[PDB]
């Protein structure tokens, strides 16, 4: 059964913390970071938490976080908070797939016209940032009461309690509205080359763990990276743990030989994937995070022109930083966005993570946000 | 009217949708006795988070147009989300500017030690015991003569530079109200050329 | 060209036309010795005005892009004309930025209690004898040890952030040379969020 | 014999101080704010000094200073100093009529091809700021030697000593390259209206002290300010101390009657002058100086929107301040430049000085730098 990552953002005094706890206890009576887990009939969930714009944004880079969707918690009694703009702003930035809303503390408001209003506000607010403010589902309830009830009756179920039914209305909204992630093996093929040698009479062979997609024999492939040109041939065999394989799929530690490929024509760092799928580049934009001195990062800061190492999977290529206008110097611990240019072309794509180092020592780590040249 | 009065209103005071209605009812449906209610009520919310922790925030600054005076100011909030908010931003810019002009010596009152306050407080009753009324009268004489002093040297007690009608602290409390996060002034720095 | 020589040498080091000729003369008509001579010589000039009073200047500042660190710095010169000059301006911007990163403790060395360092030195000679080192051996280390210390806490002795090859003081002296007015760093201020 | 104000600007270590001294002693032997005086055959001179940019502006505003021309002193040995740009910049700002140059310490430079260079530098620099860098005269000499000689022989004269002759070269340059300032009575007529009253049989009359120009009877005149339109008529009589005057001239306290002017068509604050000489406006730009608290000025600062009283001669008018970009708040003691809009139109002209006050209490003082509307 499918797995998904969801997070909670919004003012803390609005109960996002309480709502999280209510969701666990409520589904418990139907299905036997420091994240929490809970599952519906359809999927399984893990809860992320967004306390910091930076804090989070940092982790989104170090591979840690990966919200497939998020829940917005606003108190119907107060209505949106100025920061609410900033909460949403983050989502836009990291680009959360979709958002769902939960108007908490609805029991502390007599007039139901205000509620329609509060909702009116929020709806528009999201529209301001490309989100389908109208298409988004807005649940009204009270996390507190829903929880107090689950505390009294841990086995409470659907239809029984009024406030718990609202929590379900929400759980349901998630299942639906929320697109389910797009699986890996379904994505175009790709594998990072680690080693390359030969097996006399067989041909030139290259090992590595498949990252995404599938691949059998006779399949047509491309060798992107390092070289002046992207060579392309065809697979002449697959084999796991040195024992022929039917098909190799994402997550498989494999090895592959190619047709019309000398031993000198391929090596570690390079990468092979579905033809036309990804291309080689040298200039790009990226969001980074510099390790503090304690985390073993640099001791001082640096400026435009910095020329370090960027570990891209198996490789470790050289390039020069270009701090943008407004950014004059960068210090350890910083979160930044600058352009970069490398000496040799590399298979690059938005979203691609990497690392930086000064002689093996990792000093920073980021992810590609835009391709330029 | 209905949410139209409340709207236009909260729209301005940026407060709690329900707290807005509450105040319109609570004081007849007239803005003046409402916004002033909201302001007055906000002052309370402030004192509630008064001891909440705040290590987030930014460093505000003000550099006079003639570069002869510069000010640094650490403004902390609870979450960096808030820190990034236009309101926090402005409050900070405005606080820095204020300091530049008002030149406070302390942030808050408690920031003031005893031996210090005393070495002073008596220089107060020293000249009072002279021009007439002895100690008893001069002890209560030097009761309001201190309030004035604090309004001078203490940042919080100073009358806001963009509205002498409200004290700095108030300006802050007001913000806290519309945001919901304790907001504190950690420290400030002020350089005036050749001074 | 002989002309083009000075004419472009002066253009770079921005120094006294005649002084340029002199250097080229004084050191064979080749840059390296020349520019190095100009440099070597500018330091002296600088030393000639060290005691000259300078109450003009501006308040330089640097606010990190992420607003987590801010710096104030009072840079004085003799005349306000100079204060307005692009070079003074830059020097100040640059000094501010440097402090932001290097976080010095003092401006100059004398700014430090002489016996405090004097104590700290024998404190260095201590650990050397303590680790199997003879007196005379351990005496030497103390210098390179103290020297290192000053290069850390003292702004002037710090290696300039945009050219670790030259010490801050040097950057300053260099400016003084091209301008002709004593330039001093009165004081600085640095705030790092939650630090 | 004509009188003129000249000043010296430049690096102090270039000898502007010494040169000043040299000029006094040198003319001495031919003619039988800290200032010195000396006179040629043609005119009489007084020396100003520019030690501060900001400071000069303040005095220029508080009517003290008034340079009819200025001398730039640069050492031929060093050549220009970076601040030289700043020196010149000030001149442009205050708008010095003309500039003359003196290349001092010329005895300390062997190659004469060098001097030509230094001079070409300077010439260009002034061009950069509208000054006739090519038309301007550049004298080469040594203030020091010239002085030493005067010390030895206080009676030295033209032709006798080589270095002194250069100083004369300069004195002459001054005499020629700086036209003489139009006298007040020579400038176009103008008189600020103080009081008004009708004198049955004769007509409506207006008093005031002539600021500039002269005026007899039958002279055509205009009434500018306050009114929606500038009215125009003719002088029907002039009188000082109630005893007919043939002609009234600058600095005279007089009274004047006009033709076709009702007692209500004129009043205090208005001003009458040579037709076409000046017009009414409400929005303008100006250079100001705010009085420090100690000088009685404000206690705090102010921002755009400030609405004080602006006094123009005899009047008092209300207007609002518009701080420009870069200027966010103004504090006592400042020197600033901002635009201003008044409630009623007033006879305005570049250079027109004025004052600002908060209830009779003078808080600032400035001069008009640009007319906008």
């Amino acid at each position: 059964k499918p797995h998904v990552n969801v997070g909670t953002i919004g003012h803390v005094d609005h109960g996002k913390t309480t709502l999280t706890a209510a969701l666990t206890y409520v589904t418990a009576a139907e299905n036997p970071t420091a994240h929490v887990e809970y599952e519906t009939a359809k999927r399984h969930y893990s809860h992320v938490d967004c306390p910091g714009h930076a804090d989070y944004i940092k982790n989104m880079i170090t591979g840690a976080a990966q919200m497939d969707g998020a829940i917005l918690v606003v108190s119907a009694a107060d209505g949106p908070m100025p920061q609410t703009r900033e909460h949403i702003l983050l989502a836009r930035q990291v680009g959360v797939p979709y958002i769902v809303v939960f108007m908490n503390k609805v029991d502390m408001v007599d007039d139901p016209e205000l509620l329609d209003l509060v909702e009116m506000e929020v709806r528009d607010l999201l529209n301001q940032y490309e989100f389908p403010g109208d298409e988004v589902p807005v649940i009204r309830g009270s996390a507190l009461l829903a929880l107090e009830q689950m505390h009294r009756n841990p086995k409470t179920r659907r239809g029984e309690n009024e406030w718990v039914d609202k929590i379900w209305e929400l759980l349901d909204a998630i299942d639906e509205y929320i697109p389910t992630p797009v699986r890996d093996v379904d994505k175009p093929f790709l594998m990072p080359v680690e080693d390359v040698f030969t097996i006399t009479g067989r041909g030139t062979v290259a090992t590595g763990r498949i990252e995404r997609g599938k691949v059998k024999v006779g399949d047509e492939v491309e060798i992107v990276g390092l070289a002046p040109e992207t060579r392309r041939t065809v697979v002449t065999g697959v084999e796991m743990h040195r024992k022929t394989l039917q098909e190799g799929i994402a997550g498989d530690n494999v090895g592959v030989l190619l047709r019309g490929v000398s031993r000198e024509e391929v090596e570690r760092g390079q990468v092979l994937a579905k033809p036309g799928s990804i291309t080689p580049h040298t200039k790009f934009e990226a969001s980074v995070y510099v390790l503090k001195k304690e985390e073993g990062g640099r001791h001082t800061g640096f400026f435009s022109g910095y020329r370090p190492q960027f570990y891209f999977r198996t490789t470790d290529v050289t390039g020069v930083v270009q701090l943008p206008p407004g950014v004059e110097m960068v210090m350890p611990g910083d979160n930044v966005t600058f352009t970069v240019e490398l000496i040799k072309p590399v298979a690059l794509e938005e979203g691609l993570r990497f690392a930086i180092r000064e002689g093996g020592r990792t000093v920073g780590a980021g992810v590609v946000t835009k391709i330029l040249e | 009217s209905q949410m139209e009065l409340i709207k236009k209103l909260r729209e301005a005071t940026g407060a709690g949708m329900m707290d807005v209605k509450r105040a319109l009812e609570d004081a007849g449906w007239d803005e003046e006795k409402a916004v002033q209610l909201l302001r007055e009520r906000g002052a309370m919310k402030a004192a509630k988070k008064a001891d909440r922790e705040a290590r987030e925030g930014i460093i505000g600054h003000y550099i006079h147009h003639n570069q002869r005076v510069g000010v640094l100011v650490e403004l902390n909030c609870e979450t960096d989300f808030v820190a990034r908010n236009e309101l926090f931003q402005n409050l900070a810019k405005d606080l820095a500017m204020h300091i530049a002009m008002m030149n406070p010596r302390y942030v808050s009152a408690e920031e003031i030690p005893a031996e210090e306050l005393e070495k002073e407080r008596q220089i107060y009753i020293q000249a009072a015991l002279n021009e007439g009324k002895p100690q008893q009268i001069a002890e209560k004489i030097a009761e309001g003569r201190l309030k004035k002093y604090l309004e001078e040297v203490v940042l919080l007690e100073q009358p806001f530079v963009k509205d002498d009608k409200v004290k700095v602290k108030e300006l802050i409390q007001q913000a806290i109200a519309k945001i919901g996060e304790n907001i504190v002034v950690r420290r400030f720095c002020r350089f005036e050329l050749g001074a």
